[PDB]
């Protein structure tokens, strides 16, 4: 149960201060044109459309080119880096700025923004200008596909393709039934179409975030419900970049499901079989899901996972209010007691009355999820 | 490969419209019925349905509607296709010239739409001043049916109610009015919108009705005097106008869900409806104003009606997509109102599965009540008028026992050591004696001969008999008693051979004179003059050879060594087309034949033929003024002549040992054909045509593999049952149920599966295996495994139940059918979904969820695991060819892997992913995999660094216009290969490659004939072809169009001439020269006999 904590605060980004210029105007490219956009040189995130990205920039040629940026179409591209040290990356998402801040106090320079995940793109080629690298990227297209019984479907039976409301395991029985009566013209059952139909793969995902978030709110479009739950899930890079070449969301849904479903232990990466929490711990504290990037004071993000329990962490330096992303909440090092990799950290509440008194926020490239005793399933 | 060929082998066959009206004239009352993208037109008369016009289009035909302007002599037809091209067509006729004109046409698409979820509905009002479609969710295309609307010009009027399940223009309003069943989150519910034609708007309509039924799903607007609407749910048939309200829920429609109806009568006092399992009901409205009442009553059962019209006569057309379409005639005071069917029309679709048999097709056919087995070889039939149980029959011979009558009266018969004579009086045939002919020996040749004579050649003795009274006037003998081995005769010569000595008579009045003897083994003979002839064909035992020998000198023309140990059964020489042949078949069923020169005597070209595997008789028979030649065999066949070129066709019917034909009073020009227990007499097609045989059974038809050696075919099936209240129960005896033996594994529906055993002569069901409870069998094969002699059926199974989405248990069964029963020989206990199952040299390979197993089969008779390829898609479609493996899913995710016999595992080659429902996929040839993809469409990808070689290229790309279920590699008859295809529609069709440069010529081809050839509806032929999916379009690549280029025959010549104008043939020496129309004439021939022809249409 969460009492005295408004679950709508971490979305905020309140610890990057005084109120923000938003913008509304919206940016999409061509599907397949090829583009040329702006990389900010120290990012290290791997964005997935929709998600949002707090950022704080401190050197005057990322400053410029914001601040160039903001003027323009104010979109710039993140890479999924395949490798970090050598900045080679073949796919990324363009993240558009929809809320901007510069600050100036003392003479030093900073620019705050909020950026969202738009489009996916494969990277053409990279090339270092300023500081600032400009990718040359192809548009990766949406796959949108009809129903698997559009074609198929008897034009009689076509009257009959609207259900009533759902108020129950009945009804989903029912449903199965006379959405996929025409597979009787092919050659599979029902239950086979019931694996790729977009609204059971849905309903079926939905079973797992309400054992997450006890407390609906989820999109409907399932390009949207796939994006939203590809951002939650704490998977390593090498997953999360197959996740992000998926095109389909039919295959991203089933992928996820998949995962969930699998990749219940979440160890120590640099450990590799250390555990430091399970799927059974996992929760919302914020309205966006159970992980959401959060920007830290020198500009690095962190994809934060919060669970009520954590074990085999040590416990370094003592507890900070300071910038914290949990507001009413101090931090505390959390270190992996094998390896001493740094996995996240504690939160303490600072008020008697606050449910929960404890949580930790777990730091999304310090964790590797784990089958207990990871094939990508599309 | 990279470059294909596609063609169709069998058009289209499921109904998925059908209308009346006034269309070919005034004055007709017409029959027009969609069959996807055809379009019959028929005139309704007395007797039946008499076809007058079928057109194809360059469209799935979506929307089908008949209507009249003001103005307009007859109705014109307004269609409208998937790809959303609009058209109104008119029917011009002059004399025999009959042409479909486009009145108007254009594409009616919109930019954006979010195409609606009870899909295209395309409607008229009665005034006829617009069509209404609704395409789109939240819009409502209005196209004004203006004279000058020419281009089928539209608006769109914004419709609140986002979510329409049907919609009807309403009779008896001032202005046109629509009437539409809704859905929103208050429930469903009725609505009516007035069309303002002068601000291009809906105003409110006459009336309205919140919460209506749940389900209700169907819109019908009644006619004047009465207006307003019924609406038919689930359970319940409602009526409403501006103030009455009318509801029926009767017990009688209980268990059905309406979901066709057609009106009966112009004042709409009576409407047939049809649910979705054959039921037809009559509903009624009526009177005491003013409407009283609504009733339903019950007529019958038909085929599961997709659409239903009245015709005339109480006579209705069903128009079914699951089973055969029909004819039925209302019968419904002494009885009830019921129906009783009148004719059948064959639908093969759906096409779930198939299988070729020799080296004919099956298909499991139609769905529930309609399912079937469809048996299609393509033959020369023969229209059986007379059978006669007489056994041993070795010979048959027509006569004229009067030499007053043109007409033959009697047929002579030989048997072992005797001759029987039957006569002719109509069709009453009855045994005689024949003075003169002596029935105690075997018959070699008898019939009639020169000065009004008869012969009768036997072993003993050649007999020559006078006409008038009959008797013996000369007898032959062999001057030592010896028997005649061989004999051959005409109207004036006689050709016996004793053994290795041969001797020549010649007929005489009241004489036979032996002229000629000469010693050669001897085995057969012929002196047929191409009246006497000059030369003799002879088959010899030693040397194995066919010569040609000279009259009376029997001095050697020609001698042709044929080769081999097997010696020659029968020689023949015979004339097509104005030149001669000699035709000689062995003791194996081959056939030599060999052109002649009636002055010189040699053989021009030699060619062989196989026509079956019994030895062959040849029998000489004339088709118009044509002759042909009968092959009697296991296959009989029958030789004819096209373009000075022989043609061998198939006849349908088992083994014919002997036959001749018959001309009498009771049988013109017809035949007799004799088997070893029975005498037919028939008349013979007059040209080729697919026969198909149905073999009903009541349930669905799943999968289906042929077992050669067991002499049958092994059919997945599953039948509906209900819970019964005294516990489930069939609705109807079935396949699975009345089999000859029958073995076990151990209100709402169950899904029973079966595998059956179906005999392959005659078609019963000799044994129906049930599977367990909730076990759902999805693959099967028909192989032998390992070192293992034995042919088994291998199911492959999944563990089915409502509470898990993914399947988690599953088996294959191994059986054995021996004897007349199914052994469950082997099992093995899998953790999924056995998908599919190939027989992989001499392994089992399997695809259990998203896992490739290979199986070895052990000397223990059981499965071994060898080795197990996880895969990141589920392994639904499964293909081989030599140690390569094709993997595919339902999103179009192609795989290729590799078995390394030296690893003992596998190794994944290449993959593609690109998301897209995918229906079936084939392996081309080692580079080339085919799939049918959504919507409607072929593609073919080609294997090609490593992330180069991994890499699958897209090179042919096609909108079909058919959802394929099945490919299979087979014969049935630049161009290379043959894969079959087999679709939801019942049309099959053929896939074959083609070398780059007749593509390219084929293309260029396309293009030119795309100039000429008129489109109904003037949709361009690139149009159609593009591969299509709602939000994309695409041109064709690696594909010709066989349909397309086969209508190149069917152009005047100089239309031919214009199209080959600036192609550039290329006759197998790149040195490339311009085309002539008789160049593409013979390659589009030849093209032609790669499939089946296409029936005509109209007489
Ligand atoms: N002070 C400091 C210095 C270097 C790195 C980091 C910090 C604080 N921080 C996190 C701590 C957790 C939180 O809620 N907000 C943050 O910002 C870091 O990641
Ligand atoms: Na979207
Ligand atoms: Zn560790």
């Amino acid at each position: 149960n969460i009492i005295n904590f408004d679950t709508s605060l971490p979305t905020s980004h309140t610890y990057l201060g005084a109120d923000m210029e938003e913008f509304h105007g919206r940016t999409l490219h061509d599907d397949d044109s090829c583009q040329v956009i702006p990389v900010l040189p120290q990012v290290m995130m791997i964005l997935i459309p929709g998600q949002t990205l707090p950022l704080q920039l401190f050197h005057p040629q990322e400053v410029s080119m914001v601040r160039n940026l903001i003027q323009k179409d104010r979109t710039f591209a993140v890479l999924a880096y395949s490798n970090v040290q050598e900045r080679e990356a073949q796919f990324g998402t363009t993240a558009e700025i929809y809320a901007y801040r510069e600050e100036q106090d003392f003479g030093i320079e900073i620019v705050k923004v909020k950026a969202i995940g738009r489009q996916r793109f494969k990277v053409l080629e990279l090339r270092t200008q300023d500081g600032i690298q400009q990718a040359k990227v192809q548009i990766l297209p949406e796959c949108v596909l009809p129903s698997t019984m559009s074609a198929v479907q008897l034009e009689s039976l076509n009257k009959c393709q609207i259900f009533p409301s759902k108020p129950s395991y009945k009804w989903w029985q029912k449903y199965q039934k006379r959405k996929f009566h025409c597979a009787n013209l092919t050659s599979w059952p029902r239950w086979l179409y019931s694996l790729y139909d977009a609204e059971t793969l849905m309903d079926r995902i939905k079973k797992q975030l309400r054992e997450w978030d006890e407390n609906d709110s989820l999109p409907s479009n399932p390009i949207d419900f796939s994006y939203r739950v590809a951002a939650c899930l704490p998977i390593d890079d090498v997953l999360r970049i197959q996740l992000l070449k998926i095109g389909s969301a039919i295959q991203r849904l089933r992928c996820e499901l998949d995962i969930m479903n699998k990749c219940t232990s979440l160890c120590c990466k640099q450990c590799q079989e250390t555990e430091i929490t399970t799927k059974n711990e996992i929760f919302s504290l914020s309205l966006c899901g159970p992980m959401a990037a959060y920007v830290n004071p020198h500009g690095y993000v962190h994809e934060t996972l919060t669970v009520y329990k954590a074990c085999n962490l040590n416990l370094i330096g003592r507890p900070s209010t300071e910038h914290s992303w949990f507001p009413g909440y101090a931090w505390t090092v959390a270190q992996c007691k094998i390896c001493a990799s740094h996995i996240g950290w504690k939160f303490t509440a600072t008020k008697k009355d606050m449910s929960p008194q404890k949580f930790w926020g777990l730091t999304r490239s310090a964790l590797l999820p784990t089958i207990p005793d990871v094939i990508l399933c599309l | 490969m990279s470059y294909n060929y596609v063609v169709t082998a069998q058009k289209p066959t499921a109904v998925n419209g059908c209308v009346t009206g006034h269309f070919t004239s005034a004055e007709d009352l017409n029959l027009l019925i969609a069959k996807n993208t055809r379009l019959e037109i028929y005139v309704v008369t007395a007797e039946g349905l008499r076809p007058v016009k079928e057109v194809g289009m360059y469209g799935k035909i979506a929307v089908m509607e008949l209507f009249r302007p003001k103005g307009e002599s007859k109705d014109l037809l307004f269609i409208l296709t998937a790809k959303y091209n609009a058209c109104i067509l008119e029917y011009k006729q002059s004399g025999e010239s009959i042409d479909i004109i486009t009145r108007a046409h254009g594409n009616v698409q919109d930019r954006i739409g979010r195409p609606s979820e009870t899909g295209i509905i395309g409607i008229i009002d009665p005034e006829c001043r617009m069509i209404g479609l609704r395409l789109y969710d939240g819009l409502f295309k209005v196209i004004p049916l203006d004279r000058d609307n020419k281009e089928l010009k539209a608006f769109n009027i914004r419709l609140e109610e986002l979510h329409v399940i049907d919609v009807k223009f309403l009779y008896g309003c001032q202005a046109p009015t629509i009437c539409f069943v809704y859905q929103d989150p208050q429930g469903r519910h009725v609505k009516t919108y007035e069309v303002s034609l002068r601000e291009k708007e809906f105003n409110k309509g006459p009336w309205k009705q919140e919460n209506v039924e749940a389900e209700a799903s169907m819109v019908i607007a009644v006619p004047e005097p009465f207006g307003g609407a019924i609406i038919i749910g689930q359970e319940s048939i409602t009526y409403h106008n501006g103030d009455k309200y009318l509801a029926i829920a009767p017990p009688i429609i209980k268990q059905s869900t309406i979901v066709c109806h057609n009106r009966v009568d112009p004042n709409g006092s009576r409407y047939l409806l049809g649910d979705m399992e054959g039921r037809l009901f009559m509903l009624l409205l009526e009177k005491e104003v003013t409407l009283k009442d609504l009733r339903v009553e019950l007529l019958g059962e038909t085929s599961i009606a997709e659409c239903l019209t009245y015709l005339d006569n109480g006579v209705v057309f069903v128009g079914s997509r699951l089973g055969d379409s029909q004819l039925v005639k209302l019968n419904v005071n002494e009885q009830g109102s019921y129906v009783v069917a009148m004719e059948t029309f064959t639908n093969l679709g759906p096409i779930v599965d198939m299988c070729v048999v020799d080296l004919q097709l099956v298909t499991c056919s139609g769905a529930f009540k309609e399912g079937s087995l469809r048996i299609i070889r393509n033959g020369i039939g023969i229209h059986e008028h007379a059978s006669i149980d007489l056994p041993g029959i070795k010979g048959l011979w027509p006569l004229r026992s009067d030499p007053n009558r043109e007409t033959d009266d009697t047929l002579v018969l030989s048997f072992v050591g005797q001759t029987r004579v039957l006569m002719l009086n109509g069709e009453e045939v009855e045994e005689t004696e024949l003075m003169g002919f002596v029935d105690d020996q075997q018959t070699f040749f008898c019939g009639n001969v020169a000065h009004q004579q008869l012969i009768q050649i036997t072993s003993a003795s050649v007999r020559l008999v006078s006409q008038e009274p009959k008797a013996l006037v000369s007898e032959w003998k062999e001057p030592q008693a010896k028997n005649i081995s061989v004999a051959s005769c005409n109207s004036s010569q006689v050709v016996v051979a004793v053994g290795r000595a041969l001797y020549y008579l010649q007929i005489h009045p009241q004489e036979l004179r032996q002229i000629s003897h000469t010693e050669m083994e001897v085995a057969c003979l012929d002196i047929t003059p191409l009246g006497l002839s000059p030369l003799c064909a002879i088959g010899l035992w030693t040397d194995i050879s066919a010569r040609i020998l000279k009259l009376p000198s029997f001095e050697l023309l020609h001698k042709e060594m044929l080769g081999g140990e097997i010696i020659p059964r029968s020689i023949l020489m015979t004339t097509f087309e104005s030149s001669h042949y000699l035709l000689c078949a062995l003791g194996d069923g081959a056939l030599f034949y060999f052109g002649l020169n009636i002055e010189t005597g040699l053989l021009s070209d030699r060619k062989k033929v196989t026509l079956g595997t019994q030895p062959t008789v040849l029998r000489t028979f004339r088709s118009l003024s044509t002759t042909n030649v009968f092959a009697c065999s296991d296959r009989p066949t029958v030789i004819y002549s096209s373009n000075h070129k022989l043609v061998f066709s198939n006849v349908n019917l088992k083994e014919v040992n002997y036959m001749c034909p018959l001309n009498s009073d009771g049988y013109p020009d017809s035949l007799a054909l004799a088997n070893n227990s029975t005498l037919t007499i028939g008349t013979i097609d007059e040209i080729q045509k697919l026969h198909i045989r149905t073999v009903p059974l009541y349930e669905s038809p799943r999968k289906i593999c042929y077992q050669e050696v067991s002499q049958c075919f092994g059919v997945l099936s599953s039948r509906i049952e209900v819970q019964d209240t005294s516990g489930t129960t069939a609705l109807r005896p079935s396949a699975s149920t009345q089999a000859l033996s029958s073995s076990v594994s151990s209100g709402e529906e169950v899904e029973v599966h079966n595998l059956l055993i179906i005999d392959q002569h005659t078609f019963e069901v000799l044994h129906a295996h049930q599977f367990l409870q909730n076990e759902y069998a999805l693959s099967l094969v028909s192989c032998k495994l390992g070192k293992d002699p034995n042919t088994y059926f291998i199911v492959g199974t999944a563990m089915v139940y409502p509470e898990e989405a993914e399947p988690k248990q599953g088996r294959i069964v191994v059986f054995q059918y021996s004897d007349g029963k199914l052994q469950t020989v082997a099992e093995k206990e899998v953790k999924g979904a056995v998908y599919s199952m190939v027989e992989f040299n001499g392994k089992l390979l399997a695809s259990i969820n998203s896992t490739v197993r290979l199986y070895e089969w052990t000397t223990e008779k059981e499965l071994r695991t060898e080795c197990n390829h996880y895969n990141n898609i589920m392994a639904l479609y499964l293909k081989t060819k030599g140690d390569f493996i094709l993997v595919g899913d339902l999103m179009r995710s192609v795989l290729l892997l590799a078995y390394k016999p030296m690893e003992g595992n596998f190794e994944e080659i290449a993959r593609d992913f690109n998301p897209n429902w995918m229906s079936a996929v084939e392996i081309l040839d080692d580079d080339n995999f085919l799939g049918a993809e959504n919507a409607f469409n072929l593609f073919v990808c080609q294997k090609d660094t490593d992330e180069e070689r991994q890499h699958l290229q897209e090179v042919g790309l096609f909108h079909l216009g058919e959802f394929v279920n099945v490919f299979c590699h087979g014969s049935l008859v630049p161009t290379q290969g043959s894969v079959l295809f087999g679709t939801v529609n019942g049309m099959i069709g053929l896939v074959t490659s083609l070398s780059e440069s007749w593509y390219n010529l084929l293309l260029d081809m396309q293009n030119r004939l795309n100039k000429v050839i008129k489109s109904v509806g003037k949709i361009e032929h690139s149009f159609w072809r593009s591969f299509h999916t709602e939000r994309k379009t695409e041109p064709a690549t690696g594909f010709i169009d066989g349909d397309l280029i086969e209508s190149f025959l069917d152009i005047s010549r100089p239309k031919m001439q214009e199209v080959v104008a600036n192609l550039q043939y290329d006759d197998g020496s790149g040195m490339k020269r311009e085309a002539t129309a008789d160049d593409l004439i013979k390659v589009v021939e030849e093209l032609t006999r790669i499939h089946w022809s296409h029936p005509q249409f109209e007489k």
